[PDB]
């Protein structure tokens, strides 16, 4: 059938089922008199076309109230199933209207109080209006809205009135009380016939009140309206009846058996399943499932026809619609629970998924060339491709998709691969606009008008939408996916709420509207929904990317595939990379050295919260340097290159070294020793012979030998004027290893953060290597609570220049051949926002991951050319140290620069003492006791009188 | 006082362009906060006994500061009213035919205001324009004229909104667009969505002069039994009320016809699917 | 104990109706014969034996400490004229406070009548009303005119402005301002502190309620039309008075305190008037059969009185009352208002035709009124008296350094609370078992809550010892513990609205004990003991989830679906009763106002009868209609009836009827 005629049919079955139930009840009750209440209680219609006036030809009488039919064309709308609760609601509202009162249905939200009122208003043909009293409430418009209701004869519904705050609630209640007291006079015992209509005052002037209007106040009440409003308890709707009627109207044979099964299933879904902020098992969600099941049944019957015929299993069709809507929103833990519940409510029947073999073969080709992992089931990658296919389904159905899941899942990769697969399969191009919120101001996101010139300037999202709409450039044949990667927040989605819903139009502050073209898909790549309004989550479908979807084997496969093909030096490098990947391949498998080490490291204690991707990224970054130490070794020695035999023994030990300094590079020395001991008993790589010295205290060298770090610490003698001077670090056991790690992580230009107690020596260890490198010029930046992205923008404008579009706008340092590093002093200091997102952290993340950001002057993408970031932090447990978000944390490895030990302090200050005592040659023999006293006294003062007693007892090598 | 005697010597008005290619004053926070600080400082030093170096240097400038404050806090209101009414009177059409006296009075007011803007732009110095005589009085005259004409415009909007009371559901700007674009009847159809329950478009004639029927979001059409001619009712409210009344009448007539048709189906036990489906197709879902 | 071993009269005194006039001597005192010592000793004994007489013994103690004339002034009707003539300064405005559902303007009106002084009565709520009241105040201070504002509590800002303005002195001493206003927590505190407050309450009792309602109804609206309207109005008055007097007995009466002011009675009167006008168009004496009984019953059960009923069982009870009263039998001569009253007496209809006969009968009602008038058991009075007594005790306890006492009680809690809870059983074969899943989640969340409570209480102990520094969370935790109010961070399972922290830690220890037993059983066996656990439903955090898990386990054990099962119960006596395959044994259930012999219920005056080892059986329902000899009892969790766990079907005896069980408020309580 055509959709309009389909809706007409469905309405007819609904009303005819209502009439059948009414007639059956009348027959069973043995009713014979036409004036009996059990018949007079039903909504009865009386049509008499002989009357000349249009308005009162049709009369509707519920119990005794005799309303007319306001002949207003309602369009098509939706008709509510008339349940016993709906019957009671109709009766009570009609009685309230007869007594010139109002209706105030109360109950939990989702029952259908607002819809019941709207259905009643549509039944009489009245122009019923619904006002949302939760938010987006325009109190200024009500002054004329109420006058319109009075002078037109239109109804009014206030959804969740109590949600209004007291200041607005008192004024709205005063207006409603005035209206009700003016409407109560229309039924005066002595002034029933009103020659002069009763008037009220709302706009500070008298306005006529038509008797046709009404006002309803739904809740979840002020003493002004207690005497002028009837109340009804819409507590629980009859979901079984609603389901049974919708199933019967959708053509499902045996509707009651399906309904009294699906309703208990949706009841169990609220108990046996972990509570989530996005789970919707209410009546509205049930309806969407039933109409989807009807569509699926019609598709099945019409497909069987092209190959009446009513023998399909109805239960297997009702569980396919459920599994195509609830599974994408399910976390990895609830998925085995949903099928367990299905095996109880619907025993014996099973869910069969559409194969979609047309797209699962373009996924295998978009992958395996982006060096990603592909699956087809219980094998590796099956869950990931499954999530990609579900995301494709949500894109097909909705347009405001919201992929959600913990940091470390393949959310970004999933939608990128989907875009490329769609481009290949359908021949339609795909362009992604990754707009990052919480990095630019909401004004810069949308725009504003200056109150003096009233000139309208567009923001980022507004400009992007305007370019997509106005300028074609393959409009309908380019897939514009505006991915809103970042963190969801009410502030910047207030404007988008008009776009996520079916309106698909954006209302700019100047009043201009922009309609979203059907190809545009507004996707929010977010991490969690802790700070998302219920409207935003409810206006769009979603898929949950749980952390179990992306497995470790898939990460290792991606790494080894990138290593064997992507050259580190942007030919022999590729060969040595392939040889290295072959060497570490047995360890980079399921279980094995790397997986066991990671599992053991997850149960340790680290200064910052432990993320798998952070450790894996650091391990991969240092392994990328392990294949560059081979390149330099071969370049230095053209003859006698390091063959496979020496490569094996070099890289087997380098893998263990990198594992130790990545999985325990952010923990205490005891934790490092624990990891080393655990590795020693589970590895097959030759380790240091001496058992009393930790493996951490060794270096792999270039000859594949464990050379201890103490062999690489020189004994230096500083000049007298340069004793304890700024920027003078004496070689020790820590400044020989942390410096090496810093050089390794800066050779890859990887952003990193040094985390350690105040005064330990983070800045000293960093500037000892930054300025040593000839091309690593350092720009100093200090990050405090009040720091905002504007500081980074000012630094860029001060030290960098915008190239005039070589290939797009590019931000590059002023001088050529030099790399700028913006040392972040206390990167975790910036203040925590009220919605859990540090704006500067999300701004630096945008360019650490996507390699750039968006200018606020022309809404143009600018890409960083030679900009590097380095960071420093006190431990997050200290006051004012806000822990960093996982999304930025996984990109930056951290090093724990702990307080120098006693002996290390001896080797550091003893040297300073000797150079200082050169001014007094008579006391050279007393240098060692002086240091032994200084360090001992400092240790004694450090052990006691800690921060517990006072917040200013900071004892550091600075003292 | 040393900085006060020199801050006024070097002070620009910060002229900015307008969409009508005219100059306007943009800086206001500097023109208020700094002047208030200076006037408070001069009042304090005159009050403070330590003033025997400036026996007479601030009284001759206290009146200057008062004049600056009065001129600029009337100028800001004049400017905002002028730009708002300029947008209202130039953006929407038919504002010349509808309320013609208001249009001509605003044209004269805008001519005077633009002449004053050119005068202050030729000498963008606050001292050089405070010396100009008659600026203050002309500014109060302009403020009064803008207030009066804006009040008249609001009264006209209320008068037009009282007729066809469905206009009370839309804002002032939307109502202005509706009443202004009388010729551009294709722009009205973005406002019917809020003025009715389901009605989203009006099916006009071939030349867009006679309303033949209405529509909805889905596309369901309700042909009018008696079409209404906009050419015989040029005012928008009149033919809108006629559309509403004709819609009511058409709904009543189609309901009568539908109930007459369905009496036959109801009385007879035997029901043919073909005729019943045709009856469903012919009539609207509401009916 | 040895003292009460003897004195066989102790049991008779314990069974006495008012065991406070004479109290046996139990304290071991030789010399003290002072009246106050005996009074306080008997008060402690009354708090021990028969706490329902706590208020009576407190009154006797006040009588012995201040003479037997102390509270007698409160009983007499207050004469506001003496108060406002001498000791009320015209600066001080008289606050005419009244409980919602009551009006006190009549008192000031009759005061004016006896004082023959004009009143400038002004209604509050209109925008022009504020200006008119201000003008009247301005023109009355110079002439001493008694301005009386009505329902001034509607406007708080204007009331604040009036309080600020009243500081200005008034020229005339005869001025007397009356700000009639209801008891609303939004009234400015400054006005209350700066004015005289008079409280007015509706006199408890059905007779007073009918007097109030009949005075409310105009004489003209009750006399015209068929004279059957008079008896219909009298029936409405009885029903309204009953359903308001049952509100006082909130737990045993209607689960929640519904608002049933004059608006509902007005709506009912309008409905009766309209439907008698429609049914009886003329003025003839309509027969009782032609009275639209069904119309009135349905309208006052689903539209004007059922419109505020929140749950199913209150609606059932409202329907029961309306069916009992509104019937054609009510116009007979032997129809009883309420049987079983005062043991075996009854209340008859006044055979009247005019409002005068009904009013004369109403004023003739006996002063004594047992709860049996309302259909409730006679011991609902004892329950309410005990609740009021413990409320008084709490009110005075809040009317009363503490480092040491708080540390000692925290250490006692730590010693009493059991140690950590273990959840070290998760077998892949046990994942399928729904009972295992439910017990796993219960034990996990309970253990997490136990760890959190243990950590917080240990921190409190340490900060009391001085070796730790408290923070804002610890500060508010201490503020909650000193006043004995449950911390908000410790609430993760449903608890009665307002309950002592000591009770919370005690029942938390009980829940942790049963969870340790559950964990031990799950360690011993995997899927055999979990079914054989005699679990205590009251201690469960989400017992409805336990019922769901039991249903799931029964459905999965067989081939039946979840929706093919219905609950069947069998109460046993022996604790060692064998359980069947589908039987599930639970303990701790308490039956209110009823008792069972083998499985058949029977009404009993002694509430809270313990049910030993109630067995839950799930059987494949035949989709057949239930008989008329069974009832559907709600199963609440707390002593307060606010949450539904499930519904239980019980066979009643061969004599009692389901309507009596419905109207007595019987239920099954887990705690
Ligand atoms: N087959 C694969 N599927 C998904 N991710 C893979 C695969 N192989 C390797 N990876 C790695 O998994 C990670 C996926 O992270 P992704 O880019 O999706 O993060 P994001 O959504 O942008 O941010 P966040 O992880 O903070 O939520 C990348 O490091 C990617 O290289
Ligand atoms: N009797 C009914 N038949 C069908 N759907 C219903 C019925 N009652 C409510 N609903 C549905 O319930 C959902 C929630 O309605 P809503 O007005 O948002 O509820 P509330 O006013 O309680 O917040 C809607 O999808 C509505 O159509
Ligand atoms: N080899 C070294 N190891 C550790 N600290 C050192 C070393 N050499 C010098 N120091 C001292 O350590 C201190 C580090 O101070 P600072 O750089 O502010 O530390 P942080 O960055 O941890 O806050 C300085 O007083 C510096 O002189």
């Amino acid at each position: 059938q055509p959709p309009l005629r389909r809706r007409k049919l469905e309405h007819l079955i609904t009303e005819l089922v209502h009439q059948r139930d009414v007639t059956r009840s009348l027959i069973k009750s043995k009713i014979d008199n036409a004036k009996s209440f059990e018949w007079l209680s039903q909504m009865r219609f009386y049509f008499d076309p002989k009357q000349t006036d249009v308005l009162q030809q049709l009369s509707i009488q519920m119990a005794n109230a005799k309303f007319n039919y306001g002949f207003e064309y309602l369009g098509v709308q939706d008709k509510l199933v008339q349940t016993p609760l709906t019957d009671r609601c109709y009766l009570t509202m009609t009685q309230a209207l007869e007594a010139r009162l109002g209706g105030s249905p109360f109950g939990p939200a989702g029952t259908g109080k607002t819809e019941s009122v709207k259905a009643l208003g549509h039944q009489l043909g009245r122009f019923v209006l619904v006002f949302n009293c939760d938010e987006t409430f325009d109190f200024q418009a009500m002054g004329r809205i109420f006058v319109g209701l009075c002078q037109v004869g239109a109804w009014g519904c206030f959804d969740e009135f109590n949600r209004l705050e007291e200041r607005m609630l008192s004024a709205v209640s005063q207006q409603v009380q005035c209206i009700q007291e003016a409407l109560r006079e229309h039924s005066n015992p002595n002034y029933d016939k009103t020659s002069a209509p009763i008037t009220c005052e709302l706009l500070n002037k008298q306005v006529k009140v038509s008797p046709d209007m009404a006002i309803f106040i739904t809740m979840n009440l002020p003493d002004n309206l207690k005497k002028l409003f009837r109340s009804l308890a819409m507590t629980k709707p009859d979901r079984q009846l609603i389901a049974q009627v919708m199933l019967y109207s959708q053509g499902f044979r045996t509707a009651e058996v399906l309904a009294n099964k699906i309703v208990p299933f949706f009841k169990l879904c609220d108990e046996q399943l972990s509570s989530q902020s996005h789970y919707d098992f209410g009546l509205r969600a049930l309806k969407s499932v039933l109409v989807s099941a009807g569509n699926v049944k019609r598709e099945r019957i019409q497909k069987i026809k092209r190959e009446i015929a009513e023998n399909l299993p109805e239960q297997e069709i009702l569980i396919q619609s459920v599994c195509e809507t609830m599974v994408p929103k399910l976390v990895a833990e609830d998925i085995p629970l949903l099928f367990s519940l299905l095996s109880d409510v619907f025993p014996g029947v099973q869910y069969h998924r559409g194969e979609m073999t047309a797209l699962r073969e373009e996924l295998k080709k978009v992958c395996q060339e982006m060096y990603l992992t592909y699956g087809d089931g219980e094998e590796v990658g099956g869950m990931w491709v499954e999530k990609v296919l579900q995301l494709y389904q949500i894109t097909q159905i909705n347009h405001g998709l919201m992929m959600v899941g913990p940091s470390g899942s393949g959310k970004s990769m999933a939608w990128r691969v989907l875009l490329k697969a769609l481009e290949r399969l359908e021949g339609v191009e795909g362009v992604a606009h990754i707009i990052d919120p919480k990095a630019i101001s909401k004004d810069h996101l949308y725009g504003t008008l200056d109150p003096n010139t009233r000139e309208w300037t567009d923001g980022l999202f507004t400009h992007v939408l305007r370019k997509i709409i106005d300028s074609v450039r393959g409009e309908l044949q380019k897939r514009q996916w505006i991915v809103f990667d970042g963190d969801v927040d009410p502030e910047w989605v207030e404007n988008l709420n008009s776009v996520l819903d079916d309106n698909k139009l954006l209302t700019l502050p100047n009043g201009e509207r922009l309609s979203l073209p059907p190809n545009v898909r507004i996707m929010f790549e977010v991490q969690d929904l802790k700070y998302a309004t219920l409207a935003t989550v409810s206006r769009c479908g979603m898929v949950w990317f749980s952390e179990d979807v992306l497995s470790t084997d898939m990460i290792f496969n991606n790494f080894l595939a990138r290593l064997r093909s992507i050259p580190l030096d942007d030919s022999p490098m590729l060969q040595i990379q392939r040889d290295a990947a072959t060497i570490m391949q047995p360890y980079f498998t399921s279980n094995g050295l790397v997986t066991k080490a990671l599992e053991h490291a997850f149960q340790l204690e680290h200064i910052m919260d432990l993320t798998r991707l952070r450790c894996l990224g650091s391990l991969f970054s240092m392994l990328h340097q392990a294949c560059r130490n081979v390149a330099q070794y071969n370049a230095n020695h053209p003859d006698f290159p390091m063959q496979i035999e020496q490569l094996e023994r070099y890289i087997q030990r380098y893998l263990v070294y990198a594992i130790l300094w990545s999985l325990s590079g952010d923990s205490r020395l005891k934790m490092r020793a624990e990891l080393g001991e655990y590795i020693r008993r589970i590895t097959t790589v030759p380790l240091p012979t001496a058992p009393n010295i930790p493996i951490i205290d060794y270096e792999v060298s270039i000859s594949g030998e464990w050379s201890p770090w103490q062999a690489k610490v020189p004994q230096i003698e500083v000049e007298t004027h340069k004793v304890a001077a700024p920027d003078v670090v004496v070689p020790t056991l820590d400044t020989v290893r942390h410096e090496a790690l810093l050089y390794t992580w800066l050779a890859e230009h990887k952003p990193l953060v040094l985390c350690g107690p105040p005064g330990s020596g983070k800045t000293m260890t960093l500037f000892s290597a930054l300025r040593a490198l000839p091309d690593m010029e350092v720009v100093g930046l200090n990050f405090s609570s009040a720091t905002t992205p504007e500081l980074l923008l000012k630094t860029f404008d001060h030290y960098c220049e915008y190239r005039r579009t070589p290939n797009g706008v590019v931000l590059a340092p002023v001088q050529l051949g030099k790399w700028l590093v913006l040392f972040c002093d206390e990167i975790n200091l910036p203040d925590m926002d009220k919605y859990g997102t540090q704006r500067v952290i999300s701004f630096i993340r945008q360019m650490v991951e996507h390699g750039g950001f968006y200018r606020t002057s022309d809404q143009t993408w600018v890409k960083l050319e030679r900009i590097q970031f380095v960071g420093a932090c006190n431990p997050p447990t200290d006051p004012g140290r806000k822990p960093l978000s996982h999304r930025f944390l996984r990109h930056v490895p951290v090093v724990y620069v702990d307080y120098p030990g006693p002996a290390s302090l001896t080797q550091i200050y003893g040297t300073f003492n000797r150079a200082m005592l050169r001014l007094i040659p008579s006391l050279r023999t007393y240098a060692e006791p002086l240091t032994a006293a200084m360090v001992e006294f400092y240790t004694m003062s450090q052990e006691r009188f800690t921060q517990d007693t006072q917040p200013h007892y900071i004892y550091s090598p600075r003292e | 006082l040393k900085q006060i005697r020199e801050v006024w010597n070097t002070y620009e008005l910060d002229l900015v362009n307008y969409q009508n290619k005219c100059r306007l004053i943009r800086g206001w926070d500097d023109l208020f906060n700094k002047v208030k600080e200076h006037i408070n400082s001069v009042s304090a030093m005159k009050l403070s006994p330590y003033y025997k170096v400036f026996e007479e240097d601030a009284l001759s400038w206290e009146d200057k500061l008062n004049r600056i404050m009065a001129l600029f806090d009337v100028w800001i209101d004049v400017q905002r009213r002028w730009v708002y009414l300029e947008g209202i009177f130039t953006g929407s059409a038919d504002i010349k035919h509808l309320l013609p006296v208001e249009t001509q009075r605003f044209q004269s007011i805008s001519t005077e205001f633009l002449a004053l803007m050119k005068k202050v732009s030729k000498s963008p110095l606050v001292m050089d324009v405070l010396n100009i005589q008659g600026v203050q009085r002309s500014l109060e005259r302009l403020a009064d004229l803008l207030g009066k004409i804006q009040k008249a415009l609001g009264e006209y909007l209320e008068r037009e909104r009282s007729s066809f009371p469905r206009f009370y559901f839309v804002g002032d700007e939307d109502l202005l667009e509706i009443i202004g674009n009388s010729k551009n009847v294709a722009k009205l159809q973005k406002h019917f969505k809020k003025m009715f329950a389901g009605v989203s478009s009006i099916i006009l004639n071939e030349d867009n002069s006679v309303v033949l029927g209405i529509s909805s979001r889905e596309g369901e059409e309700v042909m009018f039994k008696t079409p209404v001619s906009i050419t015989e009712h040029p005012k928008i409210n009149e033919w809108l009320t006629l559309v509403e009344k004709e819609m009511r009448v058409t709904l009543a007539k189609l309901l009568a016809e539908s109930v007459t048709e369905v009496e036959i189906f109801g009385k007879a036990t035997s029901i043919d699917p073909n005729t019943y489906i045709t009856w469903i197709d012919k009539y609207q879902a509401q009916l | 104990i040895a003292k009460v071993q003897a004195d066989e009269q102790f049991g008779i005194w314990l069974d006495s109706s008012s065991p406070e006039q004479t109290v046996p001597y139990l304290w071991s005192e030789e010399t003290p014969a002072t009246p106050i010592g005996q009074a306080i000793h008997r008060l402690l004994l009354i708090q021990a034996f028969r706490p329902d007489r706590l208020l009576a013994m407190a009154h006797m103690f006040v009588s012995t400490n201040l003479g037997e004339s102390f509270m007698s002034i409160m009983e007499q009707p207050l004469d506001l004229t003496h108060i406002v003539g001498t000791e009320v300064k015209p600066n001080t405005p008289v606050l005419m406070c009244s409980v919602p559902g009551y009006d006190a303007s009549g008192h000031v009106e009759d005061l004016a009548a006896e004082q023959n002084t004009q009143i400038t009565s002004i209604a509050i709520g209109s925008a022009e009303g504020f200006n008119q009241a201000d003008k009247a105040i301005n023109t009355a201070v110079k002439s001493g005119r008694w301005v009386m504002l009505k329902n001034v509590h509607l406007a708080p800002g204007w009331l604040m402005q009036l309080e600020k303005k009243l500081h200005s002195l008034q020229p005339h001493a005869c001025f007397r301002l009356f700000l009639t206003m209801e008891i609303n927590p939004k009234v400015p505190v400054n006005l209350l502190r700066a004015g005289r407050i008079f409280v007015f309450e509706p006199p408890p009792g059905v007779k007073a309620n009918m007097l109030r309602t009949f005075s409310s109804i105009p004489v003209s609206r009750i006399c015209k039309s068929p004279n059957e309207r008079a008896r219909l109005y009298f029936l409405l008055a009885w029903f309204h008075a009953i359903i308001q007097e049952r509100l006082r007995y909130a737990p045993l009466g209607w689960s929640k305190k519904y608002e049933f002011g004059e608006s509902d009675l007005r709506s009912a009167c309008d409905t009766v008037d309209t439907w008698l006008d429609d049914t009886a168009k003329g003025r003839q004496n309509i027969s009782p059969d032609k009275i639209p009984w069904s119309a009135l019953k349905t309208l006052m059960a689903q539209s004007i009185y059922g419109g505020r009923v929140d749950n199913e069982f209150d609606q059932r009870l409202l329907n029961t009352f309306l069916e009992r009263l509104f019937t054609t039998r009510s116009f007979d001569s032997e129809f009883k208002l309420a049987c079983k009253v005062d043991g075996h007496k009854d209340i008859q209809m006044p055979d009247g035709i005019r409002r005068e006969e009904f009013v004369q009968w109403v004023e003739l009602l006996p002063d004594t009124q047992t709860p049996s008038w309302l259909g409730l058991p006679n011991n609902a009075e004892r329950v309410l008296l005990t609740t009021q007594g413990v409320d008084m005790i709490s009110k005075m306890l809040k009317m009363q350094a503490w480092m040491r006492t708080l540390h000692t009680t925290a250490s006692n809690w730590l010693h009493l609370i059991p140690q950590t809870l273990s959840h070290l059983k998760r077998t892949v074969e046990n994942i399928k078992d729904p009972l295992f899943r439910f017990f796993e989640r219960e034990v996990k969340m309970g253990a997490k809550l136990l760890q959190d409570v243990r950590q917080d209480l240990a921190d409190v102990v340490q900060v009391c010892e001085g070796k730790k520094k408290q923070t804002n969370y610890l500060r508010t935790l201490i503020n909650e513990l000193v006043k004995g109010i449950l911390p908000r961070s410790w609430s993760h399972y449903t608890v009665p609205a307002g309950m002592t922290v000591i009770q919370w830690v005690s029942d938390f220890s009980e829940r942790i004990k049963q969870l340790q037993n559950i964990s031990l059983a799950a360690a011993s066996g995997g899927a055999k003991e979990l079914k054989n656990i005699h679990v205590c439903l009251g201690g469960l955090f989400v017992p409805e989830a336990y019922i769901t898990a039991t249903r799931q386990y029964v459905a999965q054990a067989n081939s039946w679906s979840l929706e093919e099962l219905c609950l069947e119960v069998n109460v046993t006596t022996s604790q060692g009763a064998t359980l069947d395959a589908c039987s599930f044994g639970v303990t701790g259930l308490k039956l209110q106002g009823a008792t069972c012999n083998n499985n058949k219920l029977s009404l009993s005056n002694a509430i809270s009868t313990a049910l030993p080892l109630t067995q839950l059986r799930w059987v494949k329902q035949t989709n057949t209609e239930k008989k008329a000899s069974v009832v559907t009892l709600p199963v609440y969790l707390n002593f307060t009836r606010a949450d539904l766990i499930f519904t239980v079907d019980f066979e009643i005896a061969t004599k009692e009827d389901p309507r009596s069980f419905y109207e007595r408020g019987v239920a099954v309580l887990c705690t």
